[PDB]
């Protein structure tokens, strides 16, 4: 009337539970890259000689 | 690939429970010539104490005791959760059980 050992397993089932990947976008910026600084336009002379 | 209908017949109110071992100190040569009993507690009003229980195992030589409480309990018995599954060939129908282990270890006392 108690426990004995029996028959060994045939196999192992180990669950995990896993999401899957995206599409590869790679979005690396808002305002991307480093923008240039440049020329305010028109400008002009704000100097002239004398005479 | 060779797959496997899946039900959980498992345990009727979940008080029923399947028992696997597991040996410290490796495989038993003889698994044939041991005898197991499940020891559980008399407090059945205290939750925490009402699913204590002790595996014992008997050789010639030797004693082995399991525990799931206490040190001797380790930490698989929750973080993960341990199944026994019955499959039938014939009908490819795996039946699922929940399955309590017990890591034996040997008996001595001074």
């Amino acid at each position: 009337g108690g426990l004995t050992c029996a028959s060994a397993p045939q196999g192992t089932l180990r669950i995990l539970e896993g999401p899957q990947q995206s599409l590869s976008g790679s979005p690396l910026q808002p305002i991307p890259a480093s923008p240039p600084p440049q020329i305010p336009p028109g400008l002009r002379p704000r100097f002239c000689a004398f005479g | 690939l060779p797959s496997a209908r899946w039900q959980y017949c498992g345990a009727p109110d979940g008080s029923q429970r399947a028992v696997l071992v597991q040996f410290s100190n490796g495989k038993l040569q003889s698994p044939g010539n041991m005898r197991f009993t499940l020891y559980e507690n008399k407090d059945s009003t205290n939750p925490r104490k009402r699913n204590q229980r002790i595996l014992a195992a008997e050789t010639d030589r030797l004693s082995y005791v399991g525990n799931n409480f206490g040190t001797g309990a380790l930490k698989c018995n929750t973080l993960c959760r341990h199944f026994v599954g019955i499959l039938n060939k014939t009908s490819g129908q795996m039946e699922v059980y929940d399955a309590e282990l017990f890591n034996m270890q040997p008996l001595f006392s001074d």
